Order: structure tokens, then C-alpha cells, then sequence
């Protein structure tokens, strides 16, 4: 009596449970540690909140509509708003994270569809207008999911972003983002998708606020689609929970 | 099998049971490790090939031009000047980009070439040339006029070649502020989130300068200079997806949406058209 | 002190480093290393080939 | 006639090579070495040692000993800001000209703890207490004591130890930091406050002087030989 | 399509007849515009020679509720492209059957007269051809779609390797980037 | 994690996948093997083709329709114009083999049916007119099925089979057929049928041609039913795959 | 030995030259390597690049040194289409560069065919069919050859020759065959004009050679 | 580690490979092996010279 599909996570007071999951995918087989005092250089003693930043913390939901083309969100960002954890990152300069990141979705035996859950670490992302880079505004949303584009995006002097779904608005194709640490929900089989990201940067730490390390990405390949009966609104909610999280550098606080 | 041999094919024979090798489940996330007898009886095969020219080093290691300017005997540019980047080229640009970060050692080559320019004056003559490039690192004082007192270089590196020896080369050391050079950098200079944005906030290699360190002839002569890298004891992480979309500019990801490949007639059409 | 490798084929070369930095030595091509695992198959739970995915 | 291949670099001349060359001098005799005090191995020999910070560039000040001082008075409050500079040990005009800052001014990158020892000129009748501290980057340079003191501080109490150091412990998100300015690289806030105001007696002068001295500690580098911007001429000097 | 998710998705829907192909398209990983573009054949665009066998992943992105089985398959180069399913089947092929393993694969042997292909195009390098056919057709109930998605996923195996260092057709410029 | 509804079958350069089948039928729980030098009479040097013979043959589907009585195939016969395993049959006076039948249906939680997939070793056939043998075009169908009749087939001096199914054109109870190497395809549990056959016959060797030692029958018990909406067009496909072919007395091509 | 050899200009019409790698141009070397049927070797290369000054009406011509580059570029990589186009960086394509005065240029080259020999001969196709190409060319995927200047040096116009040498080295050969008897004709086949046997002479008494 | 071999004559010489690559190496002009039965007498039975080739 036992099946791989079914599955516990637990993080804090906060814990998670599937009976159709795949298996989990550990980031690039490495799993999240504290930083070890032969690979840092910040020389205060760390904070290690634990149970208090180490938790999960679900996002808002989004819609999945026969045409929603994909969302996104930073990571550092997508959780500076939420509990201690971004308490934490208002009041220090330097802080590292890993994260187990919970994409959820289900729908029925009779729906149809496939996701693609990824993480992809240092997502940089283009501009409608070459000239420019898009702003903050228009990449980060904190804890709310940013929409891809079904088609191109005009160019004309503004700072936006070149959401274009099958370009991962990053000049790239969208078919290659499985070198990335991913799973994918097929309603057919699949519920929901699990992945532990261990941190990833060129540096032991760095500023949750200044920069984004990982964004997650949520991008239909296969439509959804289903029949006149079947229900209408399938949402896609995304749970993620920081792991082993440090932070260095305390000072006063404020995102300034 | 030999360090970078080749998997070798072990032979297969019919099979009738419940082991499924060909079923699996791509949701997991977890790439197949079906091999041909898996699915069909095979042969055995003692495979001798190895992937010696795929290793990291191999692949980044090659001398690249990654740019390129002109300066003149005499008129408005007597000297060059370049603020060190890789990402001017796409070559080599691409290639570097196909990993997140990256830590190598570099091979520095220069081509300097010159050419006599087309002019009025009689008689030319010309001695042969001697140039001297000058490297600048963030926050060393600059050169104004080929003449200024900079290129005194008592304590910044500087070559001097003359034109007929082989081209000048160097070595230059892994020089990162950080524990590897960054291909991608998803966020700003400032910790509002303004200021630049991308790759260029972590750019701070500091700049080269050309010049001639005598005229040679009283006709006008220009001089090309051409900067070479080449990638040493190479270690790269996190690979990501080759660069589909052109490149657009050097000092962001900027691209124009490009298709996902060249098209066909029909997904039954065994031919590129 | 020099050192003495294996060409490639299908014999040895001598090698002296010349530089009081390392940076200065020629490329090491020879490093045959690999570990697919870390993309291929960055699976929590290990997966057998034979078996089914899930069950 | 060995078989030989001269390869690229061959014939060229680098401002930094090292090879070996043939003495102009054969034999020559050099005249014996000789004990000289304080001989130096390293620069950052010098760099640990204490130089006076020029805290007040204000104005003309910097023609004058007052570049030296800091201006501490009786007030009718607390919390007055003394003092702010960033920590940009090369940049920042109250560093650049100092010893650490000459020297980093030669090089590229820096990274370790700095000092800054504070010694209090006031009177020996004079007294107080000031809370000198150090506010990473991130967010603004504190702007009041009680968001100052939410940083790494040492709260100093003047008697009759005249001096007192704030250690400032090098906090960064890299190993290194350009000695040039960048915003990558930057380094955080400095500031002085009043913690409890000074407060002499009759006949004891309420208006004094505070000296700053700066120095590396033992964990300080620095990276990437480089010119100085300190240094220049227009012709060879005659 | 190829500007759209769509360039990623085969269609497969229920018929009154089966014997129909899915889809086909050549070996040529580096050449072909199915692969050139992959994962697989960015890399292989970087070299002249490869070999090796590979690996073709396909994942039924239907309903749960929907069935049916393929025959997935690969002819040796010989002879023309396979027409009928039951040409097909005379040459390597699996006969995937659609259930709770949404996957299947079907691997694709280095069956070749030189031990290495050119990655450009060539045809003494020939590599034959890749095709899909109906087995016995999609078969779902009322109230689930009939017409479906199957996602094609490509990778190398452990006897695949690449030689002779060359630089890619796909990346170019006109001036030094600004 | 294990499921016997779940198996794979490889011989050749050919492999077949199910996630539904039942066990697996073993001929008369002889598997199939090469003819031993103690029980042989041609003294020639016998061919063994294996890998190029021994494979999977996909014949051509048929329609499962509300009333199809059933189908049938002529073993020996149905792949004599199968690539090199016929080419042989054509040069070869005598030939021996086994087969693995692999019957393939699948359907969908919705619909129903079930049918009898049977291997009847030495399937003589009757004849409509009881003064004549059925000819050989109305018996053979090579690759393409042969149908049973939902009811009697007319006497007249005509060399026809007596196709009636519950007859199953032998003059038998067709609900006896099971003292053969069978299975069910019950769409229900079912999805496929897998059968091995040993080599059968009085001798050890026949010629593949004049003599069809195995007809392969598919006739449904329970017709196939669904309901508005499900799909109609259920097919039914049938792949062979012989084993241990081996070939005697080499001469001139031909089926003559 | 010199198995080709083009020439490209200073400036006009053809500033880059461009070779389709093979050993069957010259005849020298080929008739020896096709004294056998399928050879095995590695290659040293050798290049001797001259120029010579084209007679023209420009006045004071001041010529700097010149400085050439070859470069190789494998079945299927991106070709030069002018002087100056971007695919001379080389990022991954092997190229040597050259000055004038140096020794020539020079570099070893692996077996690189694709099968276990170097075939000299192939009695086959190219197509499945038996059409297409036909003979040894079917087999010849060396790719290409680019040679160009890198600077014009002076006003006045120049042509620059490279003579591509051939050095087999580390050789294996297999199945010797009777040597090349009638004139080269084609460089990508076999085809001849049928010739005598020998030389003759007067009677088969005669000793001597008329 | 170098190697040293004999000159041709009717002495010994020094050589140090000193490139990674066999394909570097100099010419191997000393392999004076020899099989002429390959060619000249590829008979399946073994053809005694003093005796007759028929009988
Ligand atoms: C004469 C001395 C010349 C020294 C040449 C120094 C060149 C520095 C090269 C830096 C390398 C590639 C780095 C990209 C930088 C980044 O984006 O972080
Ligand atoms: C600058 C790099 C130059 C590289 C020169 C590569 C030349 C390849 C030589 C191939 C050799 C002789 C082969 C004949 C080919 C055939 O007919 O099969």
C-alpha cells in the first residue's frame, strides 16, 4: 500500500498534500542549505527566522481560460510583500533563499491540458522598444501573476516588456525551457507540480529587492479545453515556501 | 568507459514481460534513460567514440573576435578607445550565453593592422609603426589627446607592439568581483528598482585605449585593431536555452519576436520548405 | 619538474609551465568528467528505468 | 640548429612581463645591505595604520586644520546628527586622501573591515555620549538617531579613555568592491549622532572638536594594479 | 504556427477510419527544421559530425478520459518515406498504447553505414524517416473532446556524440551591437 | 510499483506498449523454439532470418460497428506479403513457425463490448453448398480481415463459406472456442490481447502456402454500444509477430 | 605538394577568395594517393602567400605590411558573402592569420572523414535511386576554404596568391590498383580519354625507343 | 619524458611530442614492416616453388 502520487509536504505550520502528483523535482540536484562560513564573505552573524520565514505562503490564484497564454513571477519579489519572510528583506541588505515552489491545478477526468511549470533562474527580459528596458512596474508583481502576450507587442517609446509567449520574452525558445528545473501538470495525468529550488547566484548572497534570482513560470503548451457541462473556471494557484533563508546586513527598514 | 568514451551498446534479445522501459511520464520532470535495446533487440557494439570536443572547454575555447576599432596617424581620432564588453559580437556572445554563469581565465590576441590612406602628399615615406594599447581599469584617469601623460602606464598594463611581429597576446586572470562572471542579471543597480537594468549593471571591466606611439610618414595612415578572446579553465552552471532572436543591442537581452523555426508545407512534408 | 600526458587517439607530450601564474597555462582540454544526472533525471525520488512512472 | 616556433606575444614588450635579462653592469659590486628602520614588506602595512580623516570638506575648511575637525557643542536637544559619509574608502572625497585612501586609489577592487577611531579634543570637564554607526545599503542613509541606531552601532561614552572605534565590519554582497564609485558595488552609510548632548561646567568652553582616524583591520585586500587620478602633468618637469 | 504554442502541438482527434498518419519527418537533427532548433540540434549546430541514437518522447496531452493507441516509427533511409501505415510497420517501430503513463517513447537506433552523419545535409548521410500512424483510433465518451494534443520531446542517449567545432548559421550580424 | 496491466513486448527491430492488458496467453504452455535435430526429416541447412522474420507485422484495422459478427485470419497467410518473412515463404518449400498475436481496442470508460480473440490451430472451413470445398479467394484475406455473417449464407453452386459466426464456420458451438489459446477484450478492463503461439502441426515442418496451420478469429460476444457523443468509430487492429521462422528447401520465388 | 591555388585583390570585384576543399585539382599528389583505393592519414598544411603590386594609375602608393586570414568553414556553417562580412570573427570556425615576411603558416589536421578511410575511389551513387552524383565527389564533404586580406595596406591595388600545400602524414593504405594512366580529365570524376598502352617503338626487335 | 630512436645509416636521435594531439606528431618514416603474400601469392594452398604448379 503505497503510490508515488500521492504526497506531504510539511514547512513551518504549513502543509501541503496531493494524491495526484508526479514525483518532485530537485533543482539541479541540489537541495537547499544553509550558506557554509568557508563560502561567505558577510561577516555579521546571520538571522535565521526558521519556522517563521521558512513557510508557505499561497499567492492569488489566476485563471486558466481557453487562450491564457502563460504567467510569470520574480521570485525574490513575489513574496516581499507576504509575512515575516518579506519583513525580513525590507530590513536587511543581503539575505539567501531556496524554495519549494507548488503549482496546483486540478480539473476532471473529462478536461484536457498541460502546463508547464518551470523555474527559471536569472530571467532577464526584453523590451517592446529596443531602445529601452522594461520597468519595474511592468515586471515584478508581487504575489499577483504577469501575463504573456498572445501575439507581439508594439514598440513606441515605453518601457514595456516583450511578453510574447513562444519567445519566453526573452529571446529564447519557449520549447527549450526544460534545461531548467520543471515538471508538467497534463490535467490527463498530472494536479499539481513540485519543485525544490536550492539558491542559485554568482554570489553568496545578494539583495531580495535589487534583484531576482529565479522566476517561475507557468505556460500552457496544450490548451484547456473542455465540453458544454464541464465547468468553466479551472484556476491555478501557486504555493511557494522559502528554505533555509539567511539574512545579513540589519538596518533601518524600507524597499528604498 | 575511457574518462570520455562513449556509452557502449549492449545487445538485446526478444523480450515478453511487464518491465515497461518505453512507458514513462515526462510530467515528472525526469528525462528518459531508454537506450535502443530497451525497445527492440539489438546488437552489441563496443563504442570507441568519445565527446572530448563537447567538454565546457573545449567548446568556449577558441580565439573570437568580439571587436573592433579604428584610430589614425593624424586628424580628429588619433587614438581608440573601447569600454570592454563580449557582447558587441554575437558569436562568441552567443555561445558564452548558453550557460547563466560563467568563471574562465582569458586569452587576450590582437590583430593591428594599418592602411595608408588615400591624400595629396608627396613623397611619403613611411617608418615602421609601433602602436601601444592600454588597458584602464574603473576609476583610473583616462587619455584626453594621444599625447597626454596616461600612457606613462607606470602602473596600468600596456603592450607595444610594432607591425611585422607576431600579433601581441596576454593572459588575464579570472577578474570577477564575484564567484563567477554573470551571462544574465535579472535586476537593477539600484535598490529602487530604477537606475540600469540587465546585464550592463554588472559590467565594470573598465576600458582599452589604442594608439600609435610614432606617426611613421607624413602621409595619413589609419590602423584597425581587433580584440580576440579566448576562454581559459573554463567552469560554467546552469545551462539555459541557445539564443533564438538576433541580437538587438549589446547592453540588454532586447530582441524583435522571432518564430519558433523555419517553417514546411505540412507536419507530413519530409523537406525544409 | 615537467609533466608528461596522453595525446588524443583512437603516446605522451611534455608539458613545462613557464609562468609564475596559472592563468598563464595553456586550456584543460582534457577534462572528460560527466554527470548528466543533475539535468537528466532531477528527480527527489529515484526512477526505475523498467518500471512505471506511477502507479 | 634545435627546431624552434616563436608563437603570438613573441617580440612584444608588456608594461608587466617578468623575464630575465642580461646586466649592462657585469660583476658589478653592490654596496652591502644595511639595517634601516622601518623597513616595508606590503602596503597594506601602511593601510593598517591610523591617518586623520578630513570629515569637514565644507567650504574653504579644506585650506585650513579645520578639514580635521568635528564640530560638537552643548545643545538644547538630542539626536542631532554630528556627522555622514558614505563608505567609499576610494571615492568619497573624506577617504580619497587619506592613507588607506591613497593606496586604494592604486588599485581596482578592496574588500575588509575598516576603523575609525574617534579621539575627543573637547576638555577634560567636558562629557557626553555620541552613537556612532554604520548602515549598510538598501535604504536610505538614516536621517534621524532612531532609525540610525536600527543599524550596526557603538555607542561611545567620552572619560577618560579619550578614544573609542567603530568597527566597520565588511558587509557586501561580494567579495570585493570597485574602489572606483558604482552602485553594484555600494558600500552603505556612516553616521554620527548625539546619544546624550555635552554638557560642561562654567568657565569650560561647551564647544569642541572630535578627530577622526582611519585605518584597515587585518582582514582588509586590495585587487588589480592600477594608475592613480591624484597624479598628473602636462610636460616632463624641469 | 511556428509564431504560436500551436508550432509545439500534433493533432490527433477520433476519425471513422484508422491508418492515418500523424505526422513525419526526417532523422536529420541538425538540418531538419523539426530539430534544428531543439535543445539537440542548437548543440549539433555548433559541429559537422554527430551520432548516436536518440530519443522521441511523446506525451498524450488528451483528456483522462480519452484513448487509443499509435504506432510510432522509424525507417531506415533505402527506400521512400513510408505512405501506408502498413509500410511503416515493416520497419523499428512501437505500437504505443495511451493510459495512465501519459508518455512513451520511441528510441531511435543509430542504424548507419558510417560511424558518423554530417549535421548539415547530405544524403550519402541519409538518416531515413520518422513517422506516426493511428493504430486504432481516439476513442473518448460523450461530454470529453474528441479532437486532442500530442507533445513531441526530444533528447540524446548515452552513445551520442558530436565532432569538428564549427560556428552556428543561426545567430548573425551587420554591425557591432550598440 | 508494479501493474501486470501494464507490459511490453520487443522481437525485432519492433516493441509494443500496453497500460491495459490482461496476462498473457503461452500457446498450449509450449513457448515457441527452433525445431530439434531429433525431431527433424529435411536435412538440409535450414535459414534463420531471426531479426529480419521475427518482428511485428501491424495488418490493417476494422471497423468494431453495433452489428460486425466478427473477423478472421488464415495464420500462415496473413503475412505472406509481409516484408522478408513472406519473401521467405516464397522461396521456401517448407517453413516452421510460432507467432505472437497481438490484438489491440481500446475504447473509453463510456463505451462497452466484448470480444473473443481466439487462435484456432487447424481451422478447416465449410462450405454454403454442401457438394463443394470454399475457394481459395473466399477463405484467405492476407492482411485484411475475412468477416463472419450475422446469419446463414445461401447453398447454389457456388464455393462459398458458411460464414455464420455463432458457427464459427466449422460446425461447432462458438461459445466452445475457448479450448483454444484465447483472451477477451472486454472494453471495460480490457484494451488489448496478447497470445504466443508454439508452432502446431502433425509434422515438423509444412509448406506456408498449401497449409494454414493457425486462423486468428476476433468475434464479439457482447456488441460494442455507446451513447450520443461518444465517439463512433472504434477500430480494431491486429499485429503478428512470428518466432523462430525457420526455412527449408530453397528454390525459385513464386507461390505457384 | 601544391594541390590549388587562387588569388583575391586589394579591392574590386574579388576581395576574398574561396576554395571547395580537395586534393583532386592537382594531378601530382592525386595520382599518387590514387595508387590505392580507400588511405587513412592525418594532413599537415602548409600555406605560401604572396602578393604582387597590380600596375595602375594612383599616385604616391605607400603600402603597409600585409596581413591575410584563412579561414575553414565545415559542411554547413555560415559562408562569407563579402570582405568585411561578420561570419571572419571565427568564434568557433578554425582560422590562422598571416603577415607577409613570416615563414609560411602551417598546421596539422586530424583523419577527419567520416568513415573509417578516406575513399580515393566510389563506384556508387549518391541517391538510393542510382542517380544524382556519381563517383569519388559523392564522398568529397570537405567543406570550404576562405582566404582574404584584413587591412588594403596602400592606395594603389594588390594581388595576393595562396598556394594550399598537402603533407599526408601517419598514413595507412589499403588496396593498391594499377596507377592513373590517361590525363586527369575532370576533377570530380574519373572520366579520360582513352590512351595507348605505352609509348612505341619500330619492331619487337627494336632496342630502342621510337 | 622524451624518446630516442636511431638516425637511417649504412647514432640516435631525441624527439619530445609537444603538442596534445597524436595528429601533431612528425611523420613516422621507420616503419619498414613488409608482407608481400597479400599480393603476390594470395593462393588458398600453399604453392612450393620447386615443385610443379599442376599435376
Ligand atoms: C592590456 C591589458 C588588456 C586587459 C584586457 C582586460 C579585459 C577584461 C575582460 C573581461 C571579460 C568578459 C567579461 C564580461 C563582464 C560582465 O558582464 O560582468
Ligand atoms: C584553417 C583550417 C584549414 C583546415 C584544412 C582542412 C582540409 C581538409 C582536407 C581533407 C583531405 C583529403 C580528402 C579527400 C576527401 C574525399 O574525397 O573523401
Amino acid at each position: 500500500g503505497y503510490s508515488d502520487r500521492v504526497r506531504s509536504i510539511t514547512l513551518g505550520n504549513s502543509t501541503i498534500t496531493t494524491q495526484e502528483c508526479a514525483n518532485v523535482v530537485v533543482g539541479y540536484g541540489v537541495w537547499p542549505d544553509y550558506l557554509k562560513d568557508s563560502e561567505a564573505t558577510a561577516e555579521d552573524q546571520p538571522t535565521q527566522p526558521d519556522v517563521a520565514t521558512c513557510r508557505f505562503y499561497t499567492l492569488d490564484s489566476v485563471q486558466w481560460q481557453k487562450t491564457s497564454p502563460g504567467w510569470w513571477w520574480k521570485l525574490p519579489d513575489a513574496l516581499s510583500n507576504l509575512g515575516l519572510f518579506g519583513q525580513n528583506m525590507q530590513y536587511h541588505y543581503l539575505g539567501r533563499t531556496g524554495y519549494t515552489v507548488h503549482v496546483q491545478c486540478n480539473a476532471s477526468k473529462f478536461h484536457q491540458g498541460c502546463l508547464l511549470v518551470v523555474c527559471v533562474p536569472e530571467a532577464e527580459m526584453g523590451c517592446a522598444t529596443l531602445d529601452n528596458t522594461p520597468s519595474s512596474v511592468e515586471l515584478l508583481g508581487g504575489d499577483s501573476a504577469k501575463e504573456f502576450a498572445d501575439k507581439p507587442v508594439a514598440s513606441g517609446s515605453n518601457k514595456l516588456v516583450q511578453r510574447v509567449v513562444y519567445n519566453a520574452g526573452m529571446g529564447v525558445g519557449v520549447g527549450n525551457l526544460t534545461i531548467f528545473p520543471h515538471q508538467w501538470i497534463n490535467l490527463r495525468t498530472n494536479n499539481s507540480a513540485t519543485i525544490v529550488m536550492p539558491y542559485t547566484n554568482s554570489v553568496p548572497m545578494d539583495n531580495m529587492f535589487r534583484h531576482n534570482n529565479v522566476t517561475l513560470m507557468v505556460i500552457p503548451f496544450v490548451p484547456l479545453d473542455y465540453c458544454p457541462g464541464s465547468t468553466t473556471y479551472v484556476p491555478i494557484t501557486v504555493t511557494i515556501a522559502p528554505m533555509c533563508a539567511e539574512y545579513n546586513g540589519l538596518r533601518l527598514a524600507g524597499h528604498q | 568507459a575511457a574518462i570520455g568514451r562513449v556509452a557502449d551498446t549492449v545487445g538485446t534479445g526478444p523480450t515478453n514481460s511487464e518491465a515497461i522501459p518505453a512507458l514513462t511520464a515526462a510530467e515528472t520532470g525526469h528525462t528518459s534513460q531508454v537506450v535502443p535495446g530497451d525497445t527492440m533487440q539489438t546488437r552489441h557494439v563496443k563504442n570507441y567514440h568519445s565527446r572530448s570536443e563537447s567538454t565546457i572547454e573545449n567548446f568556449l575555447c577558441r580565439s573570437a573576435c568580439v571587436y573592433f576599432t579604428e584610430y589614425e596617424n593624424s586628424g580628429a581620432k588619433r587614438y581608440a578607445e573601447w569600454v570592454i564588453t563580449p557582447r558587441q559580437a554575437a558569436q562568441l556572445r552567443r555561445k558564452l550565453e548558453f550557460f547563466t554563469y560563467v568563471r574562465f581565465d582569458l586569452e587576450l590576441t590582437f590583430v593591428i593592422t594599418s592602411t595608408q590612406q588615400p591624400s595629396t602628399t608627396q613623397n611619403q615615406d613611411a617608418q615602421i609603426l609601433t602602436h601601444q594599447i592600454m588597458y584602464v581599469p574603473p576609476g583610473g584617469p583616462v587619455p584626453d589627446k594621444v599625447d597626454s601623460y596616461v600612457w606613462q602606464t607606470s602602473t596600468n598594463p600596456s603592450v607595444f607592439w610594432t607591425e611585422g611581429n607576431a600579433p601581441p597576446r596576454m593572459s588575464i586572470p579570472f577578474l570577477s568581483i564575484g564567484n563567477a562572471y554573470s551571462n544574465f542579471y535579472d535586476g537593477w543597480s539600484e535598490f529602487s528598482r530604477n537606475g540600469v537594468y540587465g546585464i550592463n549593471t554588472l559590467n565594470n571591466m573598465g576600458t582599452l585605449y589604442a594608439r600609435h606611439v610614432n606617426a611613421g610618414s607624413t602621409g595619413p595612415i589609419k590602423s584597425t585593431i581587433r580584440i580576440y578572446f579566448k576562454p581559459k579553465h573554463v567552469k560554467a552552471w546552469i545551462p539555459r536555452p541557445p539564443r533564438l532572436c538576433q541580437y538587438e543591442k549589446a547592453k540588454n537581452v532586447n530582441f524583435q519576436p522571432s518564430g519558433v523555426t523555419t517553417t514546411r508545407q505540412s507536419i507530413t512534408t519530409m523537406t525544409n520548405t | 619538474g615537467a609533466q608528461v600526458s596522453t595525446q588524443k587517439t583512437g603516446i605522451h607530450y611534455t608539458n613545462i609551465n613557464y609562468y609564475k601564474d596559472a592563468a598563464s597555462n595553456s586550456a584543460n582540454r582534457q577534462d572528460f568528467t560527466q554527470d548528466p544526472g543533475k539535468f537528466t533525471e532531477p528527480v527527489k525520488d529515484i526512477m526505475i528505468k523498467s518500471l512505471p512512472a506511477l502507479n | 640548429g634545435l627546431p624552434t616556433m616563436n608563437t603570438p606575444g613573441s617580440c612584444q614588450f608588456l608594461t608587466s612581463d617578468d623575464f630575465q635579462s642580461p646586466s649592462a653592469m657585469p660583476q658589478y659590486d653592490v654596496t652591502p645591505e644595511m639595517r634601516i628602520p622601518g623597513e616595508v614588506k606590503n602596503l597594506m602595512e601602511i593601510a593598517e595604520v591610523d591617518s586623520v580623516v578630513p570629515v569637514q570638506n565644507v567650504g574653504e575648511k579644506v585650506n585650513s586644520m579645520e578639514a580635521y575637525q568635528i564640530p560638537v557643542r552643548s545643545n538644547e536637544g538630542s539626536g542631532t546628527q554630528v556627522f555622514g559619509f558614505p563608505l567609499q574608502p576610494g571615492y568619497s572625497s573624506v577617504f580619497s586622501r587619506t592613507l588607506l585612501g591613497e593606496i586604494l586609489n592604486y588599485y581596482t577592487h578592496w574588500s575588509g573591515s575598516i576603523k575609525l577611531t574617534f579621539m575627543f579634543c573637547g576638555s577634560a570637564m567636558a562629557t557626553g555620549k555620541f552613537l556612532l554607526a554604520y548602515s549598510p545599503p538598501g535604504a536610505g542613509a538614516p536621517t534621524k538617531r532612531v532609525d540610525a541606531m536600527l543599524g550596526t552601532h557603538v555607542v561611545w561614552d567620552v572619560g577618560l579613555q579619550s578614544s573609542c572605534v567603530l568597527c566597520i565590519p565588511w558587509i557586501s554582497q561580494t567579495h570585493y568592491r570597485y574602489v572606483a564609485s558604482d552602485e553594484y558595488t555600494a558600500g552603505g552609510f556612516i553616521t554620527c549622532w548625539y546619544q546624550t548632548n555635552i554638557v560642561v561646567p562654567a568657565d569650560a568652553q561647551s564647544s569642541c572638536y572630535i578627530m577622526c582616524f582611519v585605518s584597515a583591520c587585518n582582514d582588509f585586500s586590495v585587487r588589480l594594479l592600477k594608475d592613480t587620478p591624484f597624479i598628473t602633468q602636462q610636460n616632463f618637469f624641469q
